[PDB]
């Protein structure tokens, strides 16, 4: 029954990506001063089974222009790599125990701008041709913003599995002796996963200009659903690594329910930084990784090689 | 699309990322205006005068009624004098509200678009009560103002006016401290030159940056001498800069209208 | 203690009012589920209530009820179907 | 506002920015990006209908 | 043996997805005009990728960090170790010979 | 059959749970409807979210004014729209053109290019009858697709 | 007169640039400035629940067309042409004809919903008062075929209620 619980992972999880659609809107509905979805649900709670079913009766219809093996391509490998990165993660158990994982999440965030390269190439012209390229340029400059300052973690956690960063963490909440990383932390997935202050990708990207412009609802349907599977998957991977929860053997009940309550208030904050901040101006976006980030980071890194060492706290392995 | 929601063609020949060359293309609404008042009389033809700006009501057919009371020989009466200030510095609270709003909404702000809103619609409540409708209201005429308010509307702009100074305090640690609103506007667009006058400018885009100079005190209207006020000026050349002409002249907006109740003389229209 | 001390004036307010079949039966048209204060008269069955004055814009609430003048059940409602009467007292102009 | 002198006007000459404040748009935004542009538009509060001037 | 099973699950569940939304209602019966509107707002576009300088330096950049990561990768395997002198010196080595190749760039980066 | 005819309860429900409007904002009509978006008789969230793009639009809303100069830009616009499309028109110049219905300038109608379905009168419309304007779109949605297949 | 903003230079000296550089550094702005000034979500929204609650309006309001008549009917109108003078967008069409009694009416009385421009031209040139933009907002048909109004749709549309505008008349008549 191995693939019984194959099937209890992935379809569990395409309704809290559609159930956060309309928590997408309640929430930044009450800061707006205004109620949910009023009408339909009665309390909203059936909106999107209705507004799934819509989506797969419109119309699908290819562009005149377009290439053919290139634009269906890349919504295979979006969900593709949306879904399989769910593997290798601990709750309190993980569906598969790699040895080393940790960088397992590169080799797996790595190849996502690979399908935005290919549909902005792959349909049609300037509105996604070049505004695409702009698009892949600055997802490639935050994995070196971010792949520093998660190895500089590891040199305090100890090897590369995911066991032993629940281990390390059953007095701590790791977010103290190192939270001027923890804030760089979060800046680099709030702008690689391409959301809302530094948002040259999706629509607020020149406001008309994204790789959604030409999907018509058929492909579409699962771009924004794949999406939105990465954002609740970095906050996923975040509360396992700074913000780690406590394992008990004889109870592996008690993790799960204290665990998902955490990983559901990091998401929140997705939400409630796109009601309050305006947009970055693409140059601006990269001025602050290079001129501003980067040096910092090193410093750190530099900071926890020698701290181990001169203070004789080598972490076990 | 919403870059002014459908109009506003332009090409831009733009250099590599730099533009150096913008050139727009307007008459996506040209509608026959000018031909077509000339079929009209004077009274009948006002109402076209309200509908060429959008969202100055009073503000236009102020300057219809003015420019016709020239050619008559003719004063409007006292009473008509101060009414006509009372709505033509109350939609100077309306076109400040959208030029600070649909601005940062362009930009990517979205709550004080909607934090605005919310406390406009106290506002056109307003027109509704004294002329009959709900934005285009053919309400002055070439003789001063139509018919009378209503028994009230002076308990209740007071109780709305008492109260706006704290909702333009919003707006003040929503965008004027913050850091990234400031990051996408300084020393941006720094037309400053005498030929910042060369082109025959009007007030903003003047003022905020240099010559101090506006129609209100260096010519007259109406009974609008007898009120006080200080005119908003800019230190350097920029947006943010002529940005801040229009926070603080809705903080001056309400000192003229809380010094226009006290002075209204019971009279005629 | 607030998970108890204003849950009592709701509990009264939620349960109380219709018993188990009086209270989604509202629930099932809109989020519109507060009882009102005072009862309309007028006309047919539907008691256009008046809130207790803590409100303003949302104080004149109204209800439907089945089939005005050859409708569905209750799955159509318009808005239209007032009497010429209410206009002068729904839109609060007297 | 030319009058002739009778119950129909003549002439009826609007002026309205947009025409100055949007033909110096052209030397305002050189040397910039092309997202300063739109940054730029939204400090004149162009209202169309009154580039009919 | 399911590593390899754990994924050709994920994929065929994602190309069942796509070729049932997008390829069964392609073959519908309305009456499709295929005239080439389907480009949005950039009509004709008579013109070919044009170069962009700006937008070349930061491919080879990013190339030449990405590199000496790598040798910095197994920093907590060389913890557990022997003679450790010689294991902080050349692991501060490294860092300071990626902070002089900014510095040097770092006089002339231009409009990135 | 009772088989068919049941599966219209639901996709003729599906069709009408959530319309993506784009909107033409020409003239003084585009104000009036940020009032509906404005949270006092707020649009979304009774069932209709706002604007989107022109690639994944349901139900156009033309408001404003159609000139010469915007005629052909709209009919292009228009094809682009899936085929369950729908157009409202608000605003008295989208109706025969309010006044300058006269004048040289402007496209007498907005019905000459493009078939439009629920007509909403009014110099600006209040945004009170415009929720009662969908509310009569919604009240449209009683066709089917089923007895249509099941008939011929 | 005048009023300089963002006319100062800062302090610089030893104390104050801490302060400024805890600011860029450690942000003591942008938390205190919006993770609180925005969350405040703890107010009541304030929504009109459409299809039962509806907004206020006022006395004045100008909307839908009517005709009144006197008590016992008359027809108020007289054809006396006026309020089709003063349509700026000249929706009203009148063809008057002598009636047989003697007393002159209308025969074809049309108003375009279309071209009305909602002025208020008509309502305030009848002398003998018939024609009021009456206060009922309720419209949106499916045919252009439709909003052309004829005579014998007014009156139809004018004593649905005449209990709704002759309270509102009585009321503003006093200025007017
Ligand atoms: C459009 C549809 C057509 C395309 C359909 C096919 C798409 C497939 C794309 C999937 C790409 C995923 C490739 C990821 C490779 C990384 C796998 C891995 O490293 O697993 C970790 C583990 C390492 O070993 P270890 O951790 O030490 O095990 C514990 C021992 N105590 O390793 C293991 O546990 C076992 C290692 C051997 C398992 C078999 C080999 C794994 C790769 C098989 C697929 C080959 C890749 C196909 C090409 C990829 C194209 C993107
Ligand atoms: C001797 C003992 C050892 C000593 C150890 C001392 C430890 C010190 C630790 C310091 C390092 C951590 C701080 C990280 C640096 C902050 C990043 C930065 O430098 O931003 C600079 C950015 C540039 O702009 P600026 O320089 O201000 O110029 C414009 C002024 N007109 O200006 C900015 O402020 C930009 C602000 C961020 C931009 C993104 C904002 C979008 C919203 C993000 C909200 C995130 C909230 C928190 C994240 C979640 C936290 C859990
Ligand atoms: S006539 Fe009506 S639609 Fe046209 S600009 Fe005026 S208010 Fe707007
Ligand atoms: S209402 Fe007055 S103006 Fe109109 S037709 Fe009758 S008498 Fe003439
Ligand atoms: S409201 Fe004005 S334009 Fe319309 S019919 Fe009456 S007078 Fe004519």
């Amino acid at each position: 029954m191995f693939m019984i619980n194959i099937l209890m992972l992935i379809i569990p999880i395409l309704l809290a990506v559609a159930f956060l659609t309309l928590v997408e809107r309640k929430v930044l509905g009450y800061m707006q001063l205004r109620k949910g979805p009023n009408v339909v649900g009665p309390y909203g709670l059936l909106q999107p089974i209705a507004d799934a079913i819509k989506l797969f009766i419109k119309e699908p219809l290819r562009p005149a222009t377009s290439s053919a093996s290139m634009f269906i391509l890349a919504p295979i490998m979006a969900l593709g790599l949306a879904l399989t990165m769910w593997i290798p993660l601990p709750m309190p158990y993980p569906l598969i125990n790699m040895n080393l994982g940790v960088l397992f999440m590169l080799a797996m965030s790595s190849l996502a701008v690979y399908s935005i390269l290919w549909s902005g190439w792959a349909s049609n012209s300037k509105y996604a041709l070049i505004g695409a390229l702009r698009a892949v340029a600055q997802t490639i400059s935050y994995e070196v913003t971010l792949a520093i300052i998660l190895l500089s973690v590891l040199l305090m956690s100890g090897s590369f599995t995911l066991s032993t960063l629940i281990t390390t963490q059953e007095q701590m909440w790791l977010i103290l002796p190192a939270w001027p990383l923890a804030m760089m932390w979060f800046i680099s997935t709030l702008a690689e996963t391409n959301r809302a202050p530094f948002d040259l990708t999706e629509g607020e990207s020149e406001l008309v200009s994204g790789f959604n412009v030409e999907y018509a609802a058929g492909p579409f349907a699962l771009f924004f659903m794949a999406e939105y599977a990465n954002i609740i998957m970095m906050n996923i991977f975040t509360a396992i690594l700074f913000l780690g929860t406590s394992h008990n053997p004889h109870m592996p009940e008690l993790y799960t329910i204290n665990f998902t309550i955490k990983s559901l208030l990091l998401t929140m904050s997705f939400l409630w930084i796109r009601a309050s901040y305006p947009r970055f101006r693409y140059d601006q976006l990269m001025h602050l990784l290079w001129k501003n980030f980067l040096p910092l980071t090193l410093a750190l890194c530099m900071w926890h090689v020698s701290l181990p060492i001169l203070t004789s706290g080598i972490p076990p392995q | 699309h919403p870059a002014a929601h459908g109009v506003l063609r332009l090409v831009m020949e733009l250099s590599g990322e730099m533009v150096r060359k913008c050139d727009p293309h307007i008459g996506l609404l040209h509608r026959g205006t000018e031909k077509l008042i000339e079929y009209k009389t004077y009274l009948q033809a006002l109402p076209y005068f309200d509908r060429l700006d959008y969202v100055s009501m009073m503000c236009n057919e102020q300057a219809y009624s003015l420019a016709v009371e020239k050619l008559l020989n003719i004063q409007p009466p006292p009473r008509a004098q101060w009414i006509r200030v009372l709505f033509g510095e109350i939609t100077r609270l309306l076109n400040h509200i959208m030029a600070v709003t649909t601005h940062a909404l362009d930009i990517g702000a979205m709550t004080p678009f909607f934090w605005m809103f919310e406390e406009r619609e106290k506002m056109f409540e307003f027109y509704e009560r004294v002329s009959g409708a709900r934005m285009h209201a053919a309400y002055v005429r070439p003789g001063g103002v139509h018919q009378d308010l209503p028994l009230g509307l002076m308990d209740d702009i007071y109780e709305f006016s008492k109260n706006f100074s704290l909702r333009i305090d919003e707006l003040e640690e929503m965008l004027t401290n913050n850091r990234i609103w400031r990051n996408r506007t300084v020393d941006i667009g720094i037309v400053t030159a005498e030929d910042a006058l060369n082109y025959g400018f009007s007030g903003v885009m003047l003022r905020g940056s240099g010559i101090q100079w506006d129609l209100r005190k260096t010519q007259p209207y109406d009974v609008y001498d007898q009120v006080e006020f200080d005119v908003p000026i800019g230190s350097r050349g920029d947006c943010y800069d002529r940005y801040l002409c229009r926070v603080e002249e809705m903080r001056q907006s309400i000192r003229i209208i809380s010094q226009c109740l006290n002075k209204m003389p019971p009279g005629e229209i | 203690m607030e998970l108890l001390q204003v849950l009592k004036r709701g509990l009264q307010q939620v349960s109380g009012h219709g018993g188990l079949r009086g209270y989604l039966r509202v629930l099932f048209r809109a989020n519109d589920v507060r009882v009102g204060t005072l009862v309309g008269e007028d006309k047919y069955g539907n008691k256009y209530y008046e809130d207790n004055k803590q409100f303003f814009g949302r104080h004149r609430w109204v209800i439907y009820t089945t089939e005005m003048n050859g409708k569905n059940t209750f799955w159509d409602v318009d808005g239209s179907m007032v009497p010429p009467e209410w206009h002068r007292w729904l839109h609060c102009m007297t | 506002l030319v009058s002739d002198g009778s119950s129909r006007p003549y002439r009826c000459k609007i002026k309205a920015p947009g025409f100055a404040h949007l033909a110096g748009l052209d030397k305002m935004s050189k040397g910039h990006m092309l997202a300063d542009v739109v940054a730029i538009i939204g400090t004149q509060d162009i209202v169309f209908g009154e580039v009919d001037r | 043996m399911n590593l390899m099973l754990a994924l050709l699950t994920n994929f065929t569940l994602a190309t069942l997805l796509v070729i049932i939304a997008f390829w069964l209602p392609q073959l519908n019966v309305y009456s499709e005009k295929t005239s080439p509107y389907e480009c949005g707002f950039d009509p004709m576009g008579s013109a070919r990728l044009p170069f962009s300088m700006k937008f070349f330096l930061v491919a080879i950049t990013f190339l030449l960090f990405d590199l000496e990561i790598a040798l910095l990768l197994p920093l907590p395997w060389a913890s557990q170790t022997a003679n450790l002198n010689t294991m902080l010196t050349m692991a501060l080595f490294l860092i300071i010979l990626l902070a002089v190749s900014l510095a040097y760039e770092w006089t002339q980066k231009g409009l990135e | 059959e009772y088989v068919v005819a049941k599966l219209d309860d639901l996709i003729n429900w599906a069709r009408r749970s959530s319309l993506w409007p784009m909107t033409f904002g020409l003239a003084c009509c585009a104000v009036e409807m940020m009032h509906m978006a404005a949270p006092r008789y707020d649009m979304d969230r009774f069932g209709v979210v706002f604007r989107a793009s022109p690639r994944q639009s349901d139900v156009m809303i033309v408001a404003g004014t159609l000139t010469n100069k915007m005629a052909p830009a709209l009919r292009k616009v228009y094809d682009q729209m899936p085929e369950p499309r729908y157009v409202v028109s608000m605003g008295s110049c989208a109706n025969g053109g309010g006044y300058y219905h006269y004048s040289y300038s402007v496209v007498r109608g907005c019905d000459r290019i493009v078939p439009v379905d629920i007509y909403v009168p009014g110099c600006p419309p209040t945004a009170e009858a415009l929720l009662y304007g969908i509310l009569q779109l919604q009240k449209k949605i009683k066709r089917e697709k089923r007895l249509r297949i099941w008939y011929r | 007169t005048y009023k300089y903003v963002n006319l100062r230079e800062p302090s610089m000296d030893m104390k104050s640039v801490t302060d400024r550089a805890a600011q860029t550094l450690l942000w003591t702005e942008l938390i205190r400035g919006l993770g609180m000034t925005l969350s405040y979500l703890f107010r009541e929204p304030a929504t009109i629940n459409y299809p039962f609650e509806k907004g206020p309006l006022s006395p004045r309001f100008r909307g839908e067309h009517a005709l009144r008549r006197y008590p016992s009917g008359e027809e108020r109108c007289i054809a006396c042409k006026l309020c089709e003078a003063v349509c700026p967008a000249q929706a009203i069409t009148i063809e008057a004809e002598p009636r047989a009694d003697g007393s002159r009416r209308t025969t074809r009385y049309d108003i375009d919903m279309t071209k009305c421009i909602y002025c208020g031209f008509c309502q305030e040139a009848c002398p003998v008062d018939a024609i009021v933009e009456g206060p009922n907002f309720e419209f949106s048909t499916e045919t252009h075929e439709e909003l052309l109004y004829n005579k014998e749709k007014l009156l139809n549309n004018g004593d649905k209620w005449e209990a709704e505008i002759a309270a509102n008349i009585q009321a503003d008549y006093l200025y007017r």
